[PDB]
């Protein structure tokens, strides 16, 4: 059913683009972080939370728009699958 | 009464009106508005449902009122008496109106002109329209081709006012979280922090004084 | 319902320990949370019994409750056995389950032990994704002889009516 | 027996009796705070509703009793029989004023007159304006108005009471955290030791009599 | 035949039937300790809500079916006779002691006064309470007086039950914490190991034996 | 009542041989991220979660198509133990 | 009476096995991923309904059902 | 939708800001408790928690009166918006 296969596939698809940007960013500000704790010898819990959140913030406000743009076209094209037969 | 069929007809109106006020009046939004802010206060039992309904239903009574005044004080005249079926019956549809203005204000034609092409069979039911010609389509459309554009056309807003009153709360939230992880109490759930919180600032803004009011006057004005 | 509400209880602590926490919901049959696991091994009890034709012992045990208690002479429930019975249920109810509790309690240590060469190592992580197909797996193996634990040993019979009921007329 | 409208009148408030507790009376607190209680102190299913709404509906029959008998033993009475329309509806209004005048005290001025400027025929221009001597505006402002008023107020009203019953169980909740930080067992959860001390800190207060006691107190008068 | 009013009596009492069980019997303790117990465990539904309601209302049974019974045994009785409305009421009143004198039994004297009290006092112009002297208000205050100050005794009497069954599993949760420490075997989680003890622990030793019979020895010999 | 044994036990088997190989390499790679932040010292905790999504997602990318056709077989196995009795 | 009640109980437990399989399936990959927060109901309902829109249930069923009844 | 733009991220904004201070000042805390820690060098776990503890506080004790005017003004300015 190549219609079930598409929507099946591409909501999975479309689950892991969109999570992956904020992780992605969160993950290298967690290393380079960590690293400077290393090299400075330096040690405390909440500084690398402190700059993941800002870091995180600043990723939602510049990418929001195209999260609006992908989910609109999906949630169109679903609606005219399910009615297409008539 | 002088008529048995204007009896008939009264009783069975009578029988219906539940339904009518249920799906063609301002009390679909008023309904589901204070049940969204129940649920983004985040109570589950209280108030009581009966509650929020009875003051959703005592509301919308001052926004209809007028007109059932306006149609029952022009059907009560006997002046004038009827010739013949035409005559009546355009004494008829043009009682209706005041009813019928109401829901063509605030429906959305496009709707209304689409099921109207719809009961009739007309042109094997959608067709093309190469020119777009538009012909008092206010005066034409039948009141049973307008309700159902009214009732989804009201459902939509009430939804995007819970939108709108979601966001504040949302902030305390992910607030309260977020200094919890500064402190490093990580293990204990904001819910238990957050609540009263949410009750204060409601009870600050007095939310329901102001959510009343704005509610009717989005169909009344008033001093 | 004692044999049933053993292995709704059995099912409830194999949900718990997995985790799976999260998964239940309250059925409006009866009022009961229910998790995944417990449903199933309810409803399984219960075809095993019907096979068994259980349903003749339960209007038996209706038929002579009738005779040896009869309602013109003030029949009464017993107080002193009345008063242990929702310990045997919880009794039985570990006694079954045990076995998947150790090795899963035995599978944690094993990882923690592990982690003091490794200390970065969430092996708390670890053990959530992989005790669920333990627990399966372990069930797979002792599942066979729950067709005979529940039918016969667990189902009430009529000759216990006469140490439960006594006539008070 | 009497007057068959009298009749139906009587058996029309006796149908509606339930929405009414329900809607303008101390039920609606009382109903309200009892829950809070169990939600402050973190239980999900102790008390049952069933038991708690009992209660409430015990409390709330004695503040509205002595207005019930008031109003009945007004009305059987039977000093005058009635010439007009205008004698016999300033005789049935004369009997409500007790109730009216409990709605007043706790419903809120200004609601109450937006509400009555809600009600007035429409005009084509912005309402000719006025303003009313106290025995109607102060004195007697009508029900229809009143009720609604007194609803959203009661909530509003309630909601404060519930703030206030969660600030010392927050302070416990947060104390108990720093002290297991402080000894390290960073891992344990909480709320397996602050649940009881809530418990023990609540029966020490007696927290039940007390409630039971000042929310009568709100509206009786004991000495 | 009977009476016609008699009947009425019947069938009304017996649609109120559950809600008076729910608020004015010692189910209302044994429904709350047996959650309380189960919660403090560690893991819901184990046993089900089913099981633990059943048992106590089946316990309930013993201590409250004696009281009803002998009260319709007062009433089958072909030896009486009556003169006035008076008489009547004396003897209705006196059947229903058996009842009233529980209910005396477990409440608190004082707030049974306070309500006492707020039944009348909104119609009283005086100070002066000795009015009557004690020896007949002692013995009759009413039914509804006792009602609400019953249930809300029964309710601190069932917290400070369980507050007493909390303490040893708290004992044994900063054991398992404290062990886990000393062996430095740190990154797991203590819930995992506790909640299997503690449920062995309660289970060998037949925790809900004892407490049942606990429960019942304050209002019956079970002998 | 042998078909009722069989196919309640057939229910378990097919659950662990589907969810058997995703949680195999959320395993994996559980493990080999843990050991990789030992051998060079970084406390990050969030990679193994970013890394773990996408080896998921891949391999239920891979087996879509086997899990449609072992449910479809089952399902029409127990329809036909459960109507066909003569 | 009883006798029927017995069979259609019966053939009720045999549909239930899939859609088991499809909820403990869904509920073990949630927590390979550690989502413990996540409902998986939201997720395993759509699942179930195009299995059996897939089956084609109501067919089969209905079939078997009036068949058991005449030769 | 002009509006409803602007009150998603006013939203975000607000957070940012909100949650802002009280982790700068624990981050400050614990960052130079531990620098403290090594000079006259003795090793312990817990001195952050407890400073830190003291530290939000006593910052949320002082602006907190703040919070709530910064709140209130959001929360009218999105129910006018909505009802408009
Ligand atoms: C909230 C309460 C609203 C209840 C709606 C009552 C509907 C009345 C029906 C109607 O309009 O025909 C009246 C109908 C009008 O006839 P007319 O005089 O020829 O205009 O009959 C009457 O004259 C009025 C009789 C109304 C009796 C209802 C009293 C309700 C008391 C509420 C509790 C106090
Ligand atoms: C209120 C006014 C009182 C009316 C009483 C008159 C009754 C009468 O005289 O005719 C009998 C008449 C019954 O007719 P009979 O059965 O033929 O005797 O009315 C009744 O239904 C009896 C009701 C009164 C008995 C009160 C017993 C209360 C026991 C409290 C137990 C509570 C927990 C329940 C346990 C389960
Ligand atoms: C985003 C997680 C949930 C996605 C569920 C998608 C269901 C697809 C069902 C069909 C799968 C089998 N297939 C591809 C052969 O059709
Ligand atoms: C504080 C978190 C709030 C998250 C939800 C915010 C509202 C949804 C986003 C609305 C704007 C969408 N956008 C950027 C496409 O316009
Ligand atoms: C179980 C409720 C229905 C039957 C009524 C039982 C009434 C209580 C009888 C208790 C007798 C106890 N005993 C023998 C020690 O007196
Ligand atoms: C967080 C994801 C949980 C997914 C659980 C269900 C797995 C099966 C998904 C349908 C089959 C695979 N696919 C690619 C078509 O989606
Ligand atoms: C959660 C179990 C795994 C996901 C697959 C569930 C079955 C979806 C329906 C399969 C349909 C197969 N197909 C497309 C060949 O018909
Ligand atoms: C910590 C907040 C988590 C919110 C998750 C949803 C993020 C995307 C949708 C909200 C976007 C808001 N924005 C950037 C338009 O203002
Ligand atoms: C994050 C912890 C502190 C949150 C404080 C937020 C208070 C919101 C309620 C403001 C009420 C202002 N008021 C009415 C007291 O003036």
């Amino acid at each position: 059913m190549d219609d079930l296969v598409f929507a099946g596939n591409k909501a999975l698809y479309l689950v892991l683009i969109l999570s992956g940007w904020p992780t992605i960013v969160a993950t290298i500000i967690g290393l380079l972080v960590g690293l400077f704790q290393t090299v400075t010898q330096l040690q405390e819990q909440t500084l690398p939370f402190g700059i993941k959140l800002l870091g995180v913030c600043l990723c939602l406000f510049l990418l929001s728009g195209w999260y609006g743009e992908v989910l609109l076209s999906y949630g169109r094209q679903v609606i005219f699958l399910a009615l297409a037969k008539g | 009464m002088g008529n048995d069929i204007s009896l008939i007809a009264l009783l069975a109106f009578s029988t219906l009106l539940p339904f009518i006020i249920a799906s063609g009046t301002c009390f679909v939004k008023f309904s589901i508005v204070f049940v969204m802010v129940r649920n983004a206060l985040g109570l589950q039992q209280i108030p009581s449902n009966m509650t929020l309904n009875g003051v959703a239903l005592l509301l919308s009574m001052f926004v209809m009122w007028p007109i059932m005044h306006d149609a029952y004080v022009y059907f009560e005249d006997e002046d004038v008496t009827f010739n013949d079926i035409s005559s009546l019956s355009k004494h008829v549809d043009e009682g209706l109106d005041g009813y019928r203005d109401y829901l063509i204000k605030y429906s959305d034609r496009e709707l209304v002109q689409f099921f109207e092409n719809a009961q009739l069979k007309r042109q094997y039911g959608e067709e093309t329209e190469t020119v777009k010609r538009d012909k008092d389509e206010i005066e034409k459309p039948s009141i049973f081709a307008l309700l159902p554009a009214y009732a989804l056309s009201e459902i939509k807003s009430a939804f995007k006012i819970g939108f709108y009153l979601y966001l504040p709360f949302v902030v305390v939230d992910l607030v309260v979280s977020s200094v919890l992880l500064a402190l490093g109490m990580m293990m204990m759930s904001p819910v238990t922090i957050s609540t009263p919180i949410k009750l204060v600032l409601f009870v600050a803004l007095d939310g329901w004084t102001l959510l009343s009011k704005g509610l009717i006057l989005q169909y009344m004005d008033i001093a | 319902s004692w044999p049933f509400w053993v292995m709704h209880a059995l099912g409830c602590i194999i949900d718990n320990q997995r985790g799976a926490t999260l998964s239940s919901s309250i059925d409006p049959a009866n009022g009961i949370d229910t998790s995944e696991m417990a449903n199933f091994l309810n409803m399984f009890a219960a075809v095993v019994y019907l096979q068994n034709g259980g349903l003749v012992t339960m209007v038996d045990v209706l038929n002579k409750s009738y005779q040896l208690c009869d309602p013109m002479n003030e029949c009464t429930p017993s107080l002193p056995p009345l008063l242990t019975f929702i310990n045997q249920v919880a009794q039985n109810a570990l006694v079954l389950a045990s076995p998947v509790v150790l090795v899963l309690l035995l599978s944690e240590v094993f990882l923690g032990l592990l982690s003091r060469f490794a200390p970065q190592m969430n092996a708390f992580a670890i053990s959530l994704t992989v005790k669920s197909g333990i627990a399966v797996l372990i069930m797979l193996l002792y599942f066979s002889p729950v067709l005979p634990d529940n039918v016969l040993r667990l189902s009430f019979q009529a000759t216990g009516l006469s140490s439960w009921f006594y006539e008070r007329g």
